[PDB]
């Protein structure tokens, strides 16, 4: 007995044909004779003949990566379902080879190739896990496939494999999970699949790639309000782990941890918690770094943190004022400059209590210098900060002595309503209820038609708000009880006619 | 509307979207001999 009968006639011919094909040093394996021979073996009930085809597929695809037919992929996807580990390894290697091609990435998923891969990842053979998770990451490079991977049920095996002790497996699993964070729907699927606890624990990973992938994935996840809510509810260790990663020896990891904190800084509770967790000393160092990425991330994150009024005192105490002003020297980075000015405006708007150190920082003079030779977005931030500063009666004269009118008057000429309107409002408040009009009088006809020209121009404006600012400014001057100031208005025919007509 | 003077600034945020011994021997064991 012992299988007295031999191999089938058609399978013997397939064996001989395929061996001859593989021995030839030339040959299209994906179309005719070679493909028919391979398919015959992949249909044999002899396991060794199936191993021969799976091994041949892997060798062929490792040397011939082309766009293939369904007739090439069907036998491979059959072999993926084998109970035989050797057949599974080779067949997955072959599919992984073919999946580096872009068109193959689509046809494989369209044919249900994601099914066999998911189950192989749930198995216990580390080599099949590795080839399957690599084929999965390779398929996910195309955005068309990402959503259906996210809903296929594959995030569960990717989450399990992210906990694997083999670093090849773990890097690929976390890399794949990272690839699923580029859309809100995909981030939602990945959160719903339970991957957040795993990503957070792997922030502690000793491999630099793994902790980079998981830091970047959590940062992307934190971009959605609904995910920040669940993070705050189920991940108490998240902020401390990210703060610790701001000490990473890798600039790449330090940058992504800071970007994650910035995203989680959108919610008031995280703006406080990051401060409570000790984030301020790291950020004040990072904004002084020479690494452009480090500065971009840290200034964006302190800007978000400074939105919270209860953080103003601690931010000033941590010494942010002078380093923030030095950031205005990045005259080629609009993003750095706007974030720095916006941070300073937030601090000025929260409290007047540190206004003295605000002035000693050089912030007013530096903003004055940028006001005219900076982009309009930077102009928008500076003019708004000036408008905020001009509200406090306690610092109005200090602002005027600093010659702030030399910046404000030119800005009222701007074609951008934000710049012009912010500067007009600042000017109006500076004329209100001050007890020294020396600087106002000096600026009457001084830089850019001084104040007189500003009133005449805004009295004519088609914008009802701009006209109102001029009329209200004139009333401030008329109420100054300064004989000279009142005469500047009351003895000016051009201002009188602008008011009347 | 007086509360508009208390409207907090919009937070800045962002994502990072950057993507990231032979079959011959086995076959030869099945080659048949013939005259």
């Amino acid at each position: 007995e012992a299988s007295v009968s031999p191999i089938a006639d058609n399978e013997r011919e397939a064996v001989t044909l395929l061996l001859g094909y593989l021995e030839d040093k030339d040959l299209d394996f994906y179309s005719g004779g070679p493909l028919k021979a391979l398919t015959t073996l992949v249909y044999s009930d002899n396991l060794n003949l199936q191993r021969s085809a799976a091994l041949a597929f892997a060798e062929i695809t490792e040397k011939y990566v082309r766009q293939v037919s369904r007739e090439v992929l069907e036998p491979i996807l059959i072999l993926l379902q084998s109970q035989d580990p050797q057949i599974q390894v080779a067949a997955c290697a072959a599919l992984g080879n073919l999946a580096v091609n872009n068109e193959n990435k689509l046809l494989i998923v369209e044919m249900g190739g994601l099914e066999p891969l998911i189950n192989q990842m749930m198995g216990d053979n580390v080599e099949v896990q590795c080839n399957a998770v690599g084929c999965i990451t390779n398929l996910a490079t195309r955005d068309d496939n990402k959503h259906k991977i996210a809903t296929s049920g594959a995030l569960i095996p990717l989450t399990k494999l992210a906990k694997s002790k083999h670093i090849r497996v773990q890097r690929n699993a976390t890399g794949a999970l990272l690839n699923m964070t580029h859309s809100e729907e995909n981030r939602k699927e990945l959160v719903n699949a339970g991957a957040v606890p795993v990503l957070v624990s792997l922030l502690s990973s000793t491999d630099p790639d793994v902790q980079y992938y998981c830091t970047t994935a959590l940062s992307n996840i934190a971009v959605d309000e609904a995910n920040r809510k669940k993070l705050a509810q189920t991940e108490p260790r998240l902020v401390s782990k990210l703060v610790s990663l701001m000490d990473s020896p890798s600039s790449r990891v330090k940058c992504q941890a800071t970007l994650a904190l910035r995203n989680l800084a959108s919610d008031t509770s995280y703006q406080l918690e990051i401060v409570r967790a000790g984030g301020l000393p790291h950020l004040v160092k990072l904004i002084q770094s020479d690494s452009i990425p480090l500065v971009l991330a840290s200034v964006a994150c302190i800007r978000n943190i400074s939105i919270h009024p209860l953080n103003e005192g601690l931010i000033v105490d941590a010494g942010f004022l002078k380093p923030l002003v030095r950031l205005l020297d990045y005259k080629d980075s609009e993003e750095i400059q706007c974030h720095a000015v916006s941070t300073l405006r937030n601090l000025a708007a929260s409290s007047e209590k540190n206004r003295k150190e605000f002035f000693e920082s050089g912030a007013v003079e530096k903003c004055k210098e940028l006001a005219l030779d900076s982009p309009v977005s930077v102009q928008s931030e500076i003019s708004a900060c000036f408008a905020i500063l001009a509200l406090a009666d306690v610092s109005k004269l200090d602002l005027l002595e600093a010659n702030i009118l030399d910046a404000l008057i030119p800005m009222t000429f701007s074609q951008n309503q934000e710049v012009s309107g912010n500067a007009a409002a600042a000017l109006a408040n500076l004329c209100s209820r001050v007890n020294n009009y020396t600087k106002i009088i000096e600026a009457w006809d001084r830089p850019n038609e001084g104040i007189r020209g500003f009133l005449i121009r805004f009295l004519k404006s088609d914008y009802a708000t701009f006209e109102h600012i001029a009329l209200w400014t004139i009333l401030q001057l008329l109420e100054s009880h300064n004989d000279k100031v009142e005469d500047l208005v009351k003895n000016d025919d051009d201002i009188i006619n602008g008011v009347r007509k | 509307s007086s509360a508009s003077f208390f409207r907090p600034s919009n937070p800045t945020f962002g994502t990072s979207i950057s993507n990231v011994s032979s079959s011959k021997a086995l076959l030869s064991s099945f080659i048949a001999r013939s005259d």
